[PDB]
């Protein structure tokens, strides 16, 4: 009775649809609460978003209309079961809860019968994840009345709303909104259409929460320097930094390297496509659409998590330095000096050093990948071309060096002229009262040329850059499509060559800077270390 | 600048940071008795469908497993006789549900759990009738566009009445039928500081609305303009007439009650007048007019004012010169 | 900004290398699209003399992409010199009164960054800008030429990116100069307490500078951190119309390049 | 201690020794129409499964009687076309009392017996829908529930206003709709004993509420802080600042009546403030502020409190020194 077990999946499905319209139409027609499990269940629904596109492509495979529809009709259950959960993020209830922990019980009952049914006689694999998956959020929600209050005894003792990013006006609100728009930005939504409007000012902007600002970070710092220090430098230092910021930036990278590998992915999807035709696609495309679009979210909250991780770094060892410039001894202009490129460039190279972090973890994962992914596609031609294109990588190093050097002299230059400039803007009526102001533009003008000189080889430099940017990629297909088939060819190896070209050089180029930047970082933490401990 | 609640009648003040415990919704149908008429509508249609679908889905889904759904001749009697597919068992439902009957398809002895899915399906259906009739009962009962068809006077102005300062504002009603008791509750916002040194934001005082021996309220036929006079213990008396025009930030808001006759409900009305909308020194023109048998009142002259050569000065300068004079 | 400063910018170049210039970027990105375009037809299977054009294509780019390059370099620097020199001579023949009017940091400052942002920044953000925006029209050409209704639907989804730019920039500077700003009295803070160290420590007001820093460090952070979010606004919401518009080719390429059209080497190029 | 009546707004004092004379359940609708929802929903259920259950037993059996029970083919006609058994009977008791009309059983012109149970079957299955709706609608005006959204402060303080002591409580609104004409009277509980020897357990006496001219009714719109002044007339007059914290037995409740908009009944709220609750001598947060182009309330800072500098005595005390002073 296989039509019978699907109408049975149909039916709570349907259910929970019904139940929630009247609800959702009223609360269609600012204080944000929180429950344990809220991103657990939100990862779980888009599992089960996942899981529901793989059914359909199931059901379309078969094709029939009550052998698929069990699919559609819970993609639009777990919409709704979304749509409800937001609508208690937004007012808290005992009873809305309960009506989701009855159509969960449902569900897995009659998954259940299907499984039992199955298992007497692809199916198989997309049944047994959606019976974990509900399990999973049956159990979240017995958590749930397992805190507050289901049923529990008499008073839920509520939490009492969090005033840290809820109360009095605040508009930076990024730790206090739902996991999806977490992810998506969504609340910038309402900021950016205001802004549009009206110009937007210290007043029109909120404050830091709590989570984030000089005393948060400092107290942070502070603790792991002193459980350092109380075990006795620069490792000292660093090792207190990297303790002291500890889970959020191993996240953000963690983050970035299944980004990667999604990425990596996304090419082979399209050689499946391009193999299926010329001799399962529609699959392979939807496939392809979400892994996108789940690939470039998590590189973005990567992104995201890191910036903020350094922000706080900035803050902190900023605050720090402050109290730091309180205690020292008057014997120690050009400590002035200093101190303030201490805290203009070196600050600042070490809190975009905390930016590049999590890219000098997923780089090589990621030239690893591409170089493994194009041999077993193009064989031992891949590897040469696999070659040329890590070439460039190095070679951008140098051309980097080279530009630094030109930059320093062109400085100096230019600081002279400035100088030849402010004596004219001064003197100006003792320069007009006798009209010597040609002979010292004639002056002002033999500094130019040299200045001018200078620029020509930096922006040599800069075309050889720019350059080599666009010619490594057609040297790479050049090489190694002469190198393979005249050497040693169906569209979708080509193409998904192509791809991983494109995908590959990319990364390539950040990790010139990443080094650059490292190693800047480290020289600036030694000079940190060496004033803070004056 | 910022008005307290405007001509509409509407509130202006927006609420921020409210602590929902869920009442809100708690208020299941007072909340939407409160909505439009599209929305009210929309959720009407949307629970009878979702009610109708929901029956439909499992009397489908019983004749089904029954059996009976799978066309065969003999041997068995249909727990529904003559039933076929999700279109007829949809057509079923909604037969049994809004009580039409239709008894094409007959329902049967030979299946007891037929019975059950019926005699939960009709009781259910009446009680969501009953609660869709009462509730959309208690909007007809909305008369807040009574309260629409009241009217004031777009400005309001002050004069001298018996030797005193007075302000005079009109109202007026719009329709034969009567508002029965209407009271006047006439208040005046001010951020004010204490000698305390206590600073708040608004604060809202009483001014007195004088009718004969005492009195809150007063009798609607045809316009009548409301007759107070501030004097030294008014909480108004001690303003100046040049200030008031641009700089002050004074709100004056009226609100009038009263239960119209027919529905028995209390509806009321508030207005307010802002510093730059009240002016000084004028009289408005006499609307009631002996016709040639009644009383003719002509609304024209309504919002109409003519100059009236009056002193113009503090009503504590007046009063230190009724001290005088 | 309006187009006169860039039509003056690019007007003391002159005619000689402004045409040098775009037609040598427009013949390039035209190149890197035919070198795909006849692989397309390499593809199917002529093989050896396929691959020789193919190889012929290949060195048409890189030789055009030097070109090209070379002609950013060349102009930007005339365009530098004759804008310094230009700027030198008006600023000699003022009169008195226009430089005592004027204060001395605005006309030394011009000189003193103006000149050197330009020299710095201008050429390689410009060679940027032409080649991202040659790029990406020659990509919306290639996924319309493949598809020939795949063209029809993804003119909508551009001009919802019309939308998201205005609401973009309009916030994007101010923000930006909101930064600025919060980065100058800070710094400017700091050197305050290190030459006036030993008054600061004997008024013992060591406490409120601390405060003082710490709102000065907060009113920097908040700014520094809605710029980023809001770059990161922009980023997902024009990358998932990125996705959205690869989802709409790729749907459209599987059936009428396959059933109909019965294609092949068309659904490799709008894919990539 | 015992308290009067707690926070919710429930009361508190349990009833002992109630003569029932009956009229507990001589309000017969009245006492239902107090009732919860599960409770309600379960005893119209009951109403109407227990009316259907006695007509369906009585057709059955005059089916039975007539003998068009027993199956035969001829010489007779059912009163009850096409009835079998006691299923089938139930389906027509079903069918004709909830108004459906299936018609696959038909009642006959051969029996009159028939026709006078249908007569009475139907009146008496409209009567008792009627009830049935008049009474859930007559619920569905329960706002009680508005009277659960309103709030009031946790703790209340006193202040120097005026050179005058006072004393500050706020009140305010959480939704959207108003609340018609909503009147304070603000009550005091005591032991009290009278120079004569009587002793009273407990002892209301109202505490006027200190509008304009008078009044006794209050217009909400932004939370309103409510202000008394206490003289030497007033009965809290007496009391010591330093002996209400912990020893002293003094409730002092405040009642805020008022008719909603939409439904138009008249809803109140009730709370308590005990001798350990109300303290000494602070001032609240300023709630309103001028935001963009309107008044911004933050609703974080409703409870919150400032130390201020005031003396700390006893009012008749303070009074003595303001008679010295
Ligand atoms: N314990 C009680 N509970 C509730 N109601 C009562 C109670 N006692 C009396 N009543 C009613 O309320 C009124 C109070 O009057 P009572 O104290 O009973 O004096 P009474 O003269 O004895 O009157 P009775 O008891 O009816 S003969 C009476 O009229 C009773 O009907
Ligand atoms: N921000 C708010 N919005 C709406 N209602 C509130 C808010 N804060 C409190 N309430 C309710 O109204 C009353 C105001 O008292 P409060 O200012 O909260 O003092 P409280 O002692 O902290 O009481 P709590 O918050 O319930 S422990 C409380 O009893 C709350 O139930």
């Amino acid at each position: 009775n296989g039509c019978f077990v699907d109408a049975l999946n149909v039916v709570p499905h349907v259910f929970l649809l019904f139940i929630t319209f009247p609800i959702l139409f009223i609360g269609w027609g600012s204080t944000w609460l929180h429950f344990p499990g809220h991103n657990l269940r939100w990862i779980l629904t888009f599992i089960l978003l996942f899981v529901l596109v793989c059914e359909i492509a199931e059901g379309i495979l078969s094709d029939h209309l009550h052998l698929y529809m069990p699919a559609g009709m819970a993609f639009m259950a777990a919409i709704t079961s979304v749509v409800y959960y937001h609508n208690i993020e937004t007012s808290n209830f005992p009873k809305l809860l309960i009506a989701l922990l009855i159509y969960w019980t449902l569900a897995f009952i009659t998954k259940t019968i299907k499984f039992v049914k199955f298992y007497d006689h692809l199916r198989f694999c997309l049944t047994g994840l959606l019976v974990i998956l509900y399990g999973m959020l049956l159990l979240v929600e017995v958590n749930v009345i397992r805190v507050r209050r289901y049923i529990f005894f008499k008073t839920p003792r509520e939490v009492k709303p969090p005033e840290d990013l809820q109360d009095l006006g605040v508009r930076f609100l990024q730790p206090f909104v739902n996991l999806l728009s977490k992810g998506t930005y969504w609340w910038m939504n309402a900021f950016i259409k205001t802004a549009h409007k009206k110009p937007i000012d210290l007043r029109a902007i909120g404050k830091l929460p709590i989570a984030m600002r000089a005393l948060t970070n400092y107290q942070r710092l502070c603790v792991a320097f002193d459980a350092q220090a109380r075990k006795d430098g620069a490792r000292a230092i660093w090792r207190a930094l990297c303790h002291a910021f500890g889970r959020r930036l191993i996240l953000s990278s963690t983050f970035r390297i299944l980004a990667d590998l999604l990425g990596f992915a996304g090419p082979l999807c399209i050689f499946g496509i391009v193999d299926h035709l010329g001799k399962n696609a529609y699959v392979l495309a939807v496939l392809l659409f979400l892994a996108l679009l789940l690939q470039r979210t998590f590189l973005q909250a990567s992104y995201y998590v890191a910036i903020e991780t350094g922000i706080n770094l900035r803050g902190a060892i900023q605050t720090k330095i402050y109290n730091k410039i309180m205690h020292l001894s008057t014997s120690n202009e050009m400590t002035a000096g200093q101190i303030c490129n201490l805290v203009a460039i070196d600050t600042n190279q070490l809190m975009w050093f905390f930016f590049l972090c999590p890219n000098l973890w997923a780089m090589p994962v990621q030239i690893i990948v591409g170089v493994i992914l194009l041999y077993y596609i193009l064989g031992v031609s891949a590897l040469i071309g696999a070659a040329v294109i890590i070439l460039l990588a190095p070679v951008q190093y140098f051309v980097a060096t080279k530009l630094s050097q030109a930059q320093r002299s062109t400085l100096e230059h230019s600081n002279e002229r400035l100088k030849q400039t402010n004596e004219m803007l001064r003197g100006m009526k003792l320069l007009k009262l006798y009209a010597w102001e040609s002979i010292f533009c004639s002056r002002v003008e033999v500094t130019r040329r040299k200045e001018m000189t200078s620029l020509r080889a930096f922006a040599v430099y800069t075309s050889i850059s720019i350059f080599m940017n666009t010619a490594i990629p057609i040297a790479a297909v050049l090489i190694t499509f002469v190198g393979h088939v005249s050497f040693f060819l169906s569209p979708s190896v080509a193409f998904a060559s192509l791809s991983l070209f494109h995908i590959l050089v990319t990364p390539l180029f950040l990790l010139s800077s990443v080094v650059r930047s490292t190693v800047k970082a480290l020289v600036s933490v030694q000079k940190l270390s060496e004033f803070l401990s004056s | 600048r910022a008005r307290f609640v405007s001509k509409k009648g509407n509130c202006n003040v927006a609420h921020k940071n409210i602590r929902e415990q869920g009442r809100f919704l708690q208020d299941v149908f007072t909340t939407l008795v409160d909505l439009k008429w599209p929305h009210t509508l929309l959720i009407f249609t949307m629970s009878f469908l979702c009610s109708w679908l929901l029956f439909a889905m499992v009397w489908w889904l019983i004749a089904f497993a029954h059996g009976d759904l799978a066309p065969g001749e003999g041997t068995n009697v249909p727990c529904v006789t003559s039933i076929h597919s999700f279109s007829s068992a949809f057509l079923f439902s909604i037969e049994v549900q809004v009580t039409i009957g239709f008894g094409g398809r007959m329902v049967t002895e030979e299946c007891p759990l037929a019975i059950l899915i019926l005699i939960v399906q009709n009781i259910v259906g009446l009680m969501i009738n009953a609660i869709m009739l009462g509730c959309i009962f208690m909007k007809t009962a909305q008369a807040h566009r009574r309260a629409e068809t009241l009217i004031f006077s777009k400005h309001a102005v002050i004069t001298l009445r018996h030797g005193r300062l007075c302000f005079m504002l009109r109202v007026g009603d719009l329709r034969k039928s009567m508002i029965i008791s209407a009271t006047i509750h006439m208040q005046v916002v001010r951020k004010t500081t204490s000698p305390e040194g206590e600073v708040v934001p608004l604060h809202q005082v009483d001014i007195p609305m004088e009718n004969g021996v005492g009195g809150n309220g007063i009798f609607l036929v045809a316009p009548l303009i409301i007759y107070h006079v501030i004097d030294s213990n008014s909480p108004l008396y001690d303003l100046a007439p040049s200030d008031l025009h641009h700089h002050q930030d004074l709100e004056i808001i009226v609100i009038l009650e009263g239960v119209v006759e027919t529905t028995g409900i209390t509806t009321q009305a508030r207005t307010s007048y802002l510093a730059d909308e009240i002016l000084w020194g004028q009289r408005f023109v006499p609307i009631v007019a002996e016709e040639d048998g009644r009383y003719s009142v002509d609304y024209s002259k309504f919002g109409n004012t003519i100059k009236v050569p009056t002193p113009l000065c503090t009503a504590r300068q007046l009063d230190e010169d009724r001290s005088l004079l | 900004i309006p187009w006169r400063a860039c039509t003056k910018y690019l007007s003391s170049a002159g005619i000689l290398l402004l045409s040098l210039l775009v037609f040598s970027q427009l013949l390039k990105h035209m190149v890197l699209v035919a070198i795909d375009y006849w692989l397309a037809k390499w593809t199917d299977s002529d093989q050896s003399v396929y691959a020789m054009v193919f190889t012929l294509l290949c060195s048409l780019g890189i030789v055009l992409c030097l070109v090209t390059s070379v002609t950013v370099e060349w102009t930007g620097l005339k365009v530098a010199k004759r804008l310094h020199r230009s700027l030198l001579n008006r600023i000699i023949l003022a009169p008195m009164r226009f430089f005592e009017t004027t204060p001395l940091g605005s006309i030394l400052n011009r000189f003193s960054s103006d000149c050197n942002t330009i020299d710095q920044h201008i050429p390689s953000t410009l060679e940027c800008l032409s080649r991202s925006t040659l790029l990406c029209v020659s990509a919306l050409t290639v996924i319309s030429y493949v598809t020939p209704v795949f063209l029809v639907a993804l003119l909508p989804l551009a001009v919802v990116c019309y939308f998201i730019q205005k609401y973009f920039r309009v916030a994007s500077r101010d923000l930006q100069q909101l930064d600025d700003t919060t980065q100058l009295p800070l710094l400017s803070h700091f050197a305050e307490t290190v030459e006036g160290l030993t008054t600061i420590r004997a008024f013992r007001y060591e406490a409120r500078f601390q405060q003082k820093l710490l709102e000065y460090t907060d009113s920097n952070n908040i700014a520094s951190l809605f710029l980023t979010a809001a770059n990161r606004w922009l980023e997902v919401r024009m990358e998932y119309i990125g996705a959205c518009v690869v989802l709409i080719a790729a749907a459209t390429s599987i059936s009428n390049s396959l059933h109909r059209e019965l294609s092949a080497g068309l659904v490799g190029l709008g894919l990539t």
